[PDB]
DNA sequence: TAATACGTTC
RNA sequence: UAGUCGGGUGAUUAGCCAGACUCUAACUUAUUGAACGUAUU
């Protein structure tokens, strides 16, 4: 069936379809991109003819999705996620380790009999499909280990479904006592202006991932930070200043405005303006009171100039 | 590439050393200046722009722990409990992850310690693993450096990585920018109770057994008598000319030949060492040293070598009298002996330093109060953060006398209860700087000033309570045991002398209350 | 068995 | 006291000026994939 409903998405034959997914785990470009450090972080990405596979199959299944998250969620963004934070004097930021590649068939398949949300029912047969659509095989000689891919566009959508219940569960114990819950992908995050309700949240956290996923998703205790006014509070890379209002924060406006004063005596290059122009954008979008005030002090002309 | 040009020219330190290995000169300056940068303060220390500290450590399922984190002092941490709370565990942890940048600072991809199999997983921990986590401070332009060691219990099917990548890359970037010029390097060293128990020199001999065989009294004296003799009594050209002199002269002259050969060869040996390995003269090291040991052991003024006798012996001037260092207390060898230790290695680390004692490093001590007598035990801890102002000392005690020493933020304590579950250790709520050591024995230490255990303890309150049932008056049985307290504490006693005063404020109560 | 308009986040 | 927040000034990622905050307590991250902003059309 699933084949099916795919074939007449992608005006396909069945058998053609059928035929690729035979090897789509190992249809996987591996690749590394360097780290804005020290190092490289690896990617796989799926073959042209399984993405458009992939995509298909996101498009004909609607899988449910909590509202907490904000990740890959259309018209939610790092702002929004910030945003419902701002409010609160104290935040917890929580990771998850390995989250993608932590998510197996097997944690998929529980999922969708765990869920209460009205799920897709699959016919056993194409369970095996599936599977070969949504999982990457990263040890070509161990056809056992099925894994969520970082750079798949499926991933997404799948790891906030397997995330789904989670989320609810969670988020039911944070409004009891008060506390504002968001996920973007495996970054949790939590605010609340009561002092110490945050410290229970770890332990609350670690319980209930065992329950639902048992040893396959855990909390990384390097990357859990208790933060406050008294000090740097971001959110997905943005700051929260004193105010309780979304900023860039102290030293990227000073980097723009650096980078205006050189683009104004004709010192950027075109590749620096352009990446001017970038970041100016990202700034109107984070904290347009920025762009007005740049405006003000460096000539609407210039500003005017370099947006063109 | 153009981000990490942005990056470095924001301050970011790996970024800058990313594009120093991949090209050329402003990259290398750049890091060198992150490195050697610094200033004199308003007291006349020298105060390095880039700190490097540990900042945070946490333990999951690591011996008696499930889970513990700590936040460290960046200047003294004091750890306190009972026999078995785990404070030398705490400091294993850390040692064996300071391994990783010792390993790496000596040799490209070096190995350090890591976590047994067979003793360092909790006995009933579930998930049969080990995890040390610990985050280092190296300025605002690498406020992070992340090491995780890990290890999975023997015959466990899934294996656990241990995380030690930036370490090394830290680590890289002392030792590569050291080999084109001279740097200061960190001191890492830890001193634990096994201290007590009974080639050319070269700058990277300093972190030999520096994680566990340091500060052993022998190797010390050793030392000190060799660079004595060396110390005892100019240009190259100059020495090759005055040595080309005295020979053709040479029989009195001799022994001056034979000493000008030896500054000579010296000369053209330093000449011909590297920049990797450039060290301070030895009249100058053993100066410092001697410095160190008196400023900081207690009694000790002054030190010396004597050959008169026609032994080598090493002198001390103790509490105002030279005697041999033999004559000195087991305690107080072994405290000179992890002083100058660390002098020693202090000196060959910071050779451009004014002091090299101001240079940075973690120094990690086992039982402070190790064999020494209270009246030294009141004293240890003040010298040694004068005399090495930007060192992170993490050290251990069970001393009261010791705490009434240090500040209360620099103290982590236990609880008593504690089953190993604990999420965080805190400081004590009382003021221990300067208080007295009864009340850091009640109120920190959980230990009553007297003896419950002892009769003699209780009778003071009992003979209370026995003046209190007869209205105030001495009855037989009051008198009795105020004979006995008498009898047992004496007629000057501070425990007669309460009794005393019972008495009288009761005889007096009881009269007002007749006038009723 | 990856893609290339420029930024941001995972 | 120290750290943090950032309005102004500065051939400007620096330095300097002004105001504010303080649960034991941020460490600014990753593309070609996904989402978001902007540009092209
Ligand atoms: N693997 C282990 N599992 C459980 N408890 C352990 C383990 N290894 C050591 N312990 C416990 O740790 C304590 C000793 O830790 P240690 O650091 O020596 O304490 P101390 O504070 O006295 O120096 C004891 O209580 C011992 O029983
Ligand atoms: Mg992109």
């Amino acid at each position: 069936s699933v084949i099916r409903g795919l074939a007449a998405v992608l005006r396909q034959s069945d058998s053609d379809i059928s035929a690729f997914l035979v090897t789509a785990p190992r249809k996987y470009k591996v690749y590394k991109i360097p780290k804005r450090t020290t190092g490289f972080r690896v990617i796989a990405q799926p073959a042209k003819g399984l993405k458009d596979i992939q995509r298909a199959f996101v498009q004909l299944y609607s899988l449910p999705v909590h509202d907490a998250s904000m990740a890959y969620m259309k018209g939610k963004g790092i702002r929004d996620n910030a945003a419902a934070h701002a409010g609160n004097q104290y935040l917890l930021k929580a990771d998850l380790e390995d989250f993608f590649n932590s998510i197996t068939p097997a944690i998929f398949w529980r999922c969708i009999e765990m869920s209460s949300a009205q799920t897709p029912q699959f016919e056993p047969q194409d369970k095996l499909f599936i599977e070969k659509i949504l999982f990457w095989q990263p040890i070509k000689r161990r056809k056992t280990k099925l894994i969520l891919s970082v750079g798949a566009p499926s991933s997404p959508v799948i790891s906030n479904f397997c995330m789904y219940e989670f989320d609810n569960r969670i988020h039911a114990a944070c409004k009891k006592v008060e506390i504002t819950y968001t996920r973007y992908a495996d970054d949790l995050t939590f605010s609340s202006n009561i002092p110490d309700v945050l410290k229970a949240v770890p332990s609350t956290l670690e319980v209930l991932l065992k329950d639902l996923f048992g040893s396959a998703l855990r909390l990384n205790h390097s990357k859990t930070v208790f933060s406050s006014k008294a000090h740097n509070r971001h959110v997905t890379g943005i700051t929260i200043n004193n105010e309780e209002t979304l900023s860039l924060g102290r030293d990227r406006k000073r980097f723009i405005k650096h980078l205006i004063n050189q683009y104004k005596y004709g010192l950027l290059d075109n590749e620096d303006k352009a990446y001017l122009i970038g970041l100016l954008a990202f700034a109107s979008h984070i904290e347009p009171s920025f762009i007005t005030r740049m405006n003000e002090k460096y000539s609407l002309e210039l500003m005017e100039r370099l947006r063109g | 590439t153009k981000q990490y040009e942005r990056k470095a020219k924001g301050g970011n330190l790996l970024s800058a050393f990313e594009l120093y290995q991949r090209n050329v000169g402003e990259w290398f300056e750049m890091c060198r200046d992150y490195i050697q940068d610094g200033h004199v303060d308003e007291s006349g220390i020298f105060r390095p722009d880039n700190a490097f500290y540990l900042r945070r450590l946490t333990l999951k399922d690591f011996r008696r722990f499930s889970l513990l984190e700590i936040k460290l002092e960046e200047d003294l941490t004091v750890i306190i409990g009972n026999n078995g709370k785990g404070k030398t565990s705490i400091l294993y942890a850390i040692a064996k992850t300071l391994s990783w940048f010792v390993a790496n600072i000596l040799k490209e991809g070096g190995s350090g310690q890591r976590l047994s199999e067979m003793t360092d997983i909790k006995n009933d921990a579930e998930d049969r693993y080990s995890d040390v986590s610990s985050t280092f401070f190296f300025g605002k332009g690498l406020k992070s450096v992340p090491i995780r060691l890990s290890r999975s219990a023997l015959g466990t099917a899934e294996r656990r990585d241990s995380e030690v990548k930036p370490a090394k890359d830290l680590a890289d970037i002392w030792r590569v920018i050291n080999e084109v010029n001279t740097i200061n390097l960190p001191t890492f060293a830890l001193y634990n109770v096994e201290r007590s128990q009974p080639r050319r020199e070269e700058r990277f001999d300093a972190y030999s057994q520096t994680l566990g065989g340091a500060g052993r009294f022998d190797h010390f004296v050793e030392w000190y008598i060799y660079l004595h003799k060396r110390t005892v009594s100019s240009s190259i050209k100059e020495l090759e000319q005055q040595v080309n002199d005295l020979q053709r002269t040479v029989v009195s002259v001799k022994s001056l030949l034979e000493q000008m050969k030896f500054k000579l060869s010296e000369a053209i040996e330093r000449n011909d060492a590297a920049v990797s390995s450039r060290v301070l003269t030895e009249s100058v090291q053993k100066s410092i040293v001697e410095k160190a040991i008196c400023s900081v052991v207690p009694s000790i003024s002054n030190i010396w070598v004597e050959m008169i006798t026609g032994s080598d012996l090493v002198k001390v001037t103790n509490d105002g009298h030279d005697v041999t260092i033999d004559q000195l207390s087991d305690g107080q060898r072994v405290f000179l002996s992890l002083v100058a230790d660390l002098a020693r290695r202090m000196v060959m680390l910071n050779p451009l330093l004014e002091n090299p004692l101001e240079g940075r490093g973690i120094v990690l001590i086992d039982e402070i109060e190790l064999h020494l007598h209270p009246k030294w035990q009141q004293e240890v801890i003040l010298n040694l953060r004068s005399a090495f102002p930007n060192i992170q000392f993490i050290i251990t005690t069970h001393s009261p006398i010791v705490l009434s020493t240090i500040e209360k933020r620099c103290i982590r304590e236990f609880e008593p209860n504690d089953d190993g579950d604990q999420s965080f250790l805190d400081s004590p709520d009382m003021q221990t700087k300067g208080s007295e050591n009864a009340q850091i024995l009640e109120q920190v230490m959980n230990v009553h000033s007297t003896p419950p255990g002892i009769a003699e303890s209780h009778w003071l309150g009992n003979f209370e309570l026995l003046l209190l049932d007869n209205s105030g008056e001495l009855d037989n049985h009051s008198q009795v045991l105020y004979d006995q307290i008498k009898a047992h504490f004496g007629i000057d006693s501070i425990e007669l002398k309460k009794a005393d005063s019972l008495i009288r404020i009761n005889k007096m109560k009881n009269k007002l209350n007749k006038i009723r």
